[PDB]
């Protein structure tokens, strides 16, 4: 184990750089990309026709991506969502240079 | 006392009857952190709050 | 598993690596290589 990696792991999935690997994982399985691209579409749709509420903070596409891969034993969190643990109270926003 | 063609007043962009259209600052010629890749540049806050570069602009709305 | 180099990179060395990377791990694991590679630059710049 190399010995000073954790800030580096904590800012790939703070980051958001765990769903593009995702994405390669995923296209390693199929021999059109275009394909894919009208399969995940469908199931998103679905999923909105039949609860539509849920969604606007939380994205369809990301959930049907999420529930891909807890089906193959990664897990991920839903819809690729993350709190913000020290956030200073409400109505606060980071600044992200 | 003053002899015909002499100046009077001074006009904007200019100061004791010569063209001035910017103003002299400190400078340094180096890499900083990516700030200046290609051609930008990093300024201090003097700048801002000492008001070396502020200028008035006009607009006109008619009917 | 990599190549321990002791002469200097130019930039046609960085872009043989670069291909060559992109052929043995592919292009994911580059971006990542790529954005710290950056960051080192940028620095000792």
């Amino acid at each position: 184990r190399i010995p000073f990696l954790e800030e580096q792991v904590r800012k790939i999935r703070d980051g958001g750089k765990l769903l593009t690997m995702d994405i390669h994982r995923l296209l390693l399985n199929e021999d059109n990309r275009f394909d894919f691209v009208n399969e995940i579409a469908a199931e998103a749709k679905q999923y909105v026709e039949n609860n539509r509420d849920e969604y606007g903070a939380k994205k369809a596409i990301l959930h049907v991506l999420s529930n891909r891969m807890n089906d193959a034993g990664v897990y991920r969190a839903e819809a690729y969502m993350e709190s913000d643990p020290f956030k200073p109270g409400p109505g606060y926003l980071k600044d992200e240079l | 006392c003053i002899k015909k063609g002499q100046i009077l007043a001074d006009g904007a962009a200019t100061v004791g009857g010569e063209l001035a259209l910017g103003k002299n600052v400190l400078v340094a010629y180096m890499p900083w952190e990516g700030y200046n890749s290609e051609d930008a540049v990093l300024i201090s806050e003097r700048l801002v709050y000492e008001d070396i570069y502020t200028s008035f602009h006009i607009r006109k709305y008619e009917i | 598993n990599l190549v321990f180099h002791n002469k200097a990179i130019n930039g046609t060395a960085m872009k043989r690596l670069i291909s060559r990377l992109i052929d043995h791990f592919g292009m994911a694991y580059t971006s990542h290589i790529l954005d710290q590679v950056k960051t080192l630059g940028f620095q000792q710049a």
